[PDB]
């Protein structure tokens, strides 16, 4: 009873574990030597997204290598130019794919499994892009980015870098209502009411992280997570609810808020 | 006369320079260091006269970084094209740290001073604002250094310069003293500007009132002064005693074994006495803190100078002022 | 309301025009630049200037626009505030010959800014005369003389106003800079000094028969606001206070000549 | 051995922030804590170092309230709660060192801004009775080398102090008897 674990375990290890380390293998055989676009034809983006989900239905430990091998893949083709490899410079549905359709399940796979390393890294992954493939248009419906990473930025940065995320949200889907077609009245009182009341939230992200040992150049991790945002220092205090304020914010807010 | 050692004089900079010095920000973000600016100008009545100076931009994305000359050599050309000059006898800086000289500004310094000798160094007292004295700082290289220059050793092949003992504490030169005869055209702004409405002289005066009552300013000085300055005392102290054990420690204990190898032996050479007895590589008088350190003492020695002063007329003020 | 109508002019601008028109730029007494900075929909926000090669006769102008993107590529990469947004001279205001400079700042897109430095001698001059163009339409003989002229409101960006103000007491008197916290002390009682003469002649007024309706409940708000700055209100816990605080500033300033002796002590061992 | 570790290393590090620095030694679990401590991605703990972590966060905010999960939940959740019938023991012991150590890591950041206190207040905010809270309060002011002044009669407690910008005069006195007193050994090497 010091170290014996309870019986669920020890029958699933008797008659089930050989098969999850086989489908990992198997999962792990052709994603590599065959099935990827280090050639040019057979799209692979069907099966490379079902990893993910797979450490969700059986075990985690797999997502680390997973992460680590899709980077790879990523890697091997951004500007290498191995051979005629299809360019993401242009073919938008092969393009997209290595932007979007793997990289949503990656960080939506590290939230749930709690893995908040991971699911930084994860946006990092794309970072790594949008400083890289600078020559094409911005991916179909760009919304979908700003409206989820807003959750994990929650988490991972805090409640200020959120509600800085819903201001270039605002900023962004102002005008792609343009192309987002639609005529709903419920969306337009509730992006505003969200985006400037979550700002006061909290200033005290406190020292007690530095104060103990020397002060290092540690003005790298404000930066890094402002980098995310587009700028070269976070946000900054009450003027981030003024260049709420100077537009008609108080008039599209919800009227139990409006005078708050 | 009035000159220093070798041809060069004295420096003054006209307001004109010190405008398009100013028209630069402090706000690069908390600070990193980048040279401003090149100083141009010529010898004339008692001094260099620094006519005119344009900002030498670099990339400042988060560190500082390089670019090609291309900016430098089609702006000196700009200067040159209006009237025909170029002629840059110094440069600036406007950095975070109060006025200081750090070892990388004299090794900048030893390349220009070494080309062009009729030269200076300039810094200014930021919007950091302790403000007590000396709002510009001009400082040469000396002449003795010059004489022994190409580069420095990571040796004791110093030591011949360090004999020649060399100036550390050096002389500053006075900038200002008389005026720069282009005072007239800014003198003819000052009626217009005061004379016929309150509307913009107020504006300048104001500063100095939020000077004092607004957050933590002679505190911050000395609280920067509280970190700065311990972390260059400790860096001597242990650089001092890792070779105070090198010049005498070790020696000690190489003469007992010395003292038990008898010093030396008929049959063979003295090889193993030799082999305790090979010089150690830190010679006496290690010369980038004895001489660049030093300077920064000076330094060190005149930001404390300079916080004390403003408090000391506080301390007049604030007693007197209450006692009515 | 149509468009611009004021100027926020600071001292760098006058003073790279005077750097300019003084040394020399080929002309003797009519120079000329293009202006950089950028605008705020009614005002102008002129941040810093610079001359091009240039020569105005009395049947001629050169203007080698081709210098002022040079220059103006330059100073995109000094700051990226400026645009080009004009052009400046000295001397005059009107003449046939100015035409010919809008046309060649009518060789790009913006709204023209034509600012004149009239350098006379008498106080009814004001320094820079600001102006626009009006009735700018469609291509008759070269261009219009009919401009709007334009207000000045000052007050640019914060670190220059020290700048030019150091300048200005220079104008007045040439003085060494080791002593410019003193100066500000010494100036500061006698404030106070000129202030007994005003609250003087203020009293006076009451004191010989009639008048004093320059200050009275003015002058009263603006005493006791004073009062209630400097010094504080009038306990003797105060007093204390401040002697309990002028010995903590005294002990700290104590403490740096503390820290420069043992900056020296450390320092002296090592040249031994 | 971390939670030995925190239920002295705490107190005694907010001691050495209240400027008694000088006890620091080598070896400490601070030069363990920087490699993850140096990070900034530091979302909900979900291992046994990131409970202590967040414990440790708690904890150097003067909170015993929030640590209650730290003590009980997360150690069921690691199945380290069931190992020992002395659990029982353990529970009380951590929850009296810490209520001791919450208020200690509360006071020595918290001199600056005394002056005095009730100890009826420190009954309903530490939970310990009067008689108990007397010794713990005596143990700190007869050792740790604060400036308090105690009244356990009249329920009491004194400070009074001024200067809280002292932390300026303290780091100079250190940077210059760290001189004075290092200085002399340059000589004993010339002799």
């Amino acid at each position: 009873a010091v170290s014996g674990e309870d019986t669920q375990d020890r029958t699933d290890r008797l008659l089930l574990t050989p098969w999850v380390k086989f489908l990992w293998e198997s999962y792990r055989q052709c994603l590599d030597l065959l099935r990827n676009n280090s050639r040019v034809e057979r799209l692979y983006h069907d099966i490379a997204q079902q990893a993910f989900k797979f450490c969700l239905q059986y075990t985690r430990k797999a997502e680390f290598r997973k992460l680590c091998d899709n980077l790879r893949m990523h890697l091997s083709q951004i500007q290498r130019h191995h051979n005629q490899s299809t360019a993401i410079n242009l073919n938008n549905p092969e393009s997209q794919s290595m932007h979007l359709e793997t990289r949503l399940v990656q960080l939506d796979s590290a939230i749930s499994m709690e893995l908040w390393q991971e699911a930084f890294k994860a946006v990092e992954d794309i970072h790594g892009l949008f400083s890289l493939s600078k020559k094409p248009p911005k991916p179909q419906l760009m919304a979908n980015y700003y409206n989820k990473v807003s959750t994990v930025f929650w988490k991972s940065g805090n409640a200020l870098f959120h509600a800085s995320t819903l201001h270039r949200l605002y900023h962004l889907s102002r005008e792609m209502r343009k192309n987002l077609t639609q005529d709903e009245m419920q969306r337009m009182s509730t992006r505003v009411l969200l985006a400037t009341l979550s700002i006061p939230i909290t200033p005290e992200r406190t020292d007690i992280a530095r104060l103990l040992d020397m002060d290092g150049i540690i003005v790298e991790k404000q930066r890094r997570l402002a980098t995310l945002l587009g700028l070269q220092a976070p946000p900054t205090r009450i003027g981030l609810i003024n260049d709420m304020v100077r537009f008609n914010v108080l008039q599209y807010v919800v009227p139990e808020v409006k005078d708050l | 006369g009035g000159s220093g050692d070798s041809a060069v004089k004295q420096v003054q900079i006209d307001g004109l320079v010190v405008l398009k010095i100013i028209k630069h920000y402090q706000e690069e973000g908390q600070g990193t260091e980048v040279v401003q600016g090149v100083l141009l100008g010529l010898v004339v009545e008692d001094r260099l006269e620094i006519t005119n100076c344009f900002p030498f931009p670099q990339h400042t994305e988060d560190d500082a970084d390089f670019d090609e000359v291309q900016y430098q050599m089609e702006m000196m050309r700009s200067l040159r094209h209006v009237n025909i000059d170029h002629l840059h006898v110094g440069w600036y800086q406007s950095t975070y740290y109060g006025s200081f000289v750090t070892r990388a500004l004299l090794d900048s310094q030893f390349s220009y001073q070494h080309a062009i000798e009729e030269s200076v160094v300039l810094i200014y007292d930021p919007i950091k604002t302790a403000q007590g004295s000396l709002s510009l700082k001009a400082y040469r290289l000396t002449p003795k250094l010059m004489e022994v220059c190409k580069e420095k050793d990571f040796s004791p092949e110093a030591l011949k310069k360090a004999n020649i003992t060399f100036e550390h504490m050096f002389e500053e030169v006075p900038i200002v003293i008389k005026n720069s005869h282009l005072i007239n055209v800014l003198m003819w702004e000052l009626e217009k500007k005061s004379a016929v409405a309150d509307k913009h002289e107020l504006l300048s005066l104001a500063s100095s009132n939020h000077l004092g009552k607004n957050l933590q300013l002679l505190m911050d000085r000395v609280d920067e002064m509280s970190q700065d300055i311990v972390k260059y005392n400790t860096y001597m102290r242990n650089t001092s005693k890792q070779q105070q054990q090198k010049h005498q420690y070790q020696q000690r204990r190489q003469q007992e074994n010395m003292q038990r190898q008898s010093r030396g032996e008929p049959p063979l050479p003295e090889e193993d006495l030799s082999k305790l007895f090979k010089p150690p590589q830190p010679p006496a008088r290690m010369d980038s803190l004895l001489i660049a350190g030093q300077i920064n003492t000076y330094c060190q020695n005149i930001k404390e100078f300079t916080a004390q002063n403003l408090g000391k007329l506080f301390m007049a003020q604030a007693l007197q002022e209450y006692n009515n | 309301f149509p468009g611009g109508r004021v100027v926020r002019l600071h001292p760098v601008i006058l003073a790279s025009i005077v750097d300019s028109y003084e040394r020399r730029n080929e002309g003797a007494a009519r120079v000329i630049g293009t202006l950089l900075g950028t605008v705020d929909k009614h005002s102008v926000e002129v941040t810093n200037c610079f001359s091009v090669p240039h020569n105005e006769s009395e049947d001629e102008v050169a203007v080698d626009m081709e210098f002022a993107k040079n220059m103006y590529e330059l100073h995109k990469k000094v700051s990226p505030n400026e645009l080009i947004l004009g052009w400046y001279a000295t001397g005059h205001d009107i003449t046939e010959h100015s035409v010919l400079i809008h046309e060649y700042y009518s060789r790009e897109a913006p709204n023209p800014i034509h600012l004149t430095v009239d350098t006379s001698l008498q106080n009814g001059r004001m320094s820079i005369k600001a102006y626009v163009s009006t009735s700018m339409g469609v291509p008759g003989r070269t261009m219009g003389v009919m401009f709007t002229p334009l207000t000045v409101k000052y007050a640019y960006y914060d670190t220059e106003r020290i700048g030019v103000d150091l300048i200005m007491k220079t104008c007045f008197s040439p003085n060494r800079v080791i002593g410019l916290s003193s100066d500000l002390q010494q100036v500061g009682g006698a404030s106070a000094r000129i202030q007994d003469a005003l609250s003087t002649v203020l009293q006076y007024a009451e004191d010989v028969l009639s008048g004093k309706v320059s200050a009275d409940n003015t002058v009263g708000r603006f005493l006791m606001s004073l009062v209630n700055q400097v010094p504080k209100i009038v306990p003797d816990d105060f007093e204390t206070m401040l002697n309990s605080n002028i010995n903590d500033l005294l002990m700290v300033t104590y403490l740096a000549n503390l820290t420069q002796s043992q900056i020296a002590l450390n320092e002296k061992l090592v040249n031994l | 051995y971390l939670v030995s570790a925190m239920l002295l290393e705490i107190p005694y590090m907010a001691a050495h922030e209240s400027d008694a620095r000088r006890r620091m030694i080598s070896k400490q679990f601070h030069h363990q804590l920087r490699v993850g401590e140096r990070q900034p991605l530091l979302g909900p703990p979900e291992s046994m170092r990131e409970h202590v972590v967040a414990a440790s966060k708690a904890m150097k905010m003067g909170d015993w309230k929030t640590c209650h999960s730290f003590i009980i939940n997360e150690k069921m959740n690691g199945k380290v709660w069931d190992l020992f019938p002395e659990a029982d023991k353990v529970r009380t012991m951590l929850v009296r060192k810490i209520q001791e150590e919450s208020l200690r890591t509360y006071l020595f950041t918290y001199s600056s801004v005394y002056d005095s206190i009730s100890m009826e207040t420190l009954s309903d905010m530490f939970e310990l009775d009067l008689p108990t809270v007397h010794s713990i309060i005596s143990k700190m002011i007869i050792n740790e080398e604060l400036m308090a002044s105690l009244d356990q009669p009249t329920q009491t407690v004194v400070m009074h102090r001024t200067e809280p910008t002292a932390q300026q005069n303290l780091a100079l006195q250190l940077a210059e008897k760290l001189g004075s007193l290092v200085e002399n050994n340059e000589r004993v090497f010339d002799h």
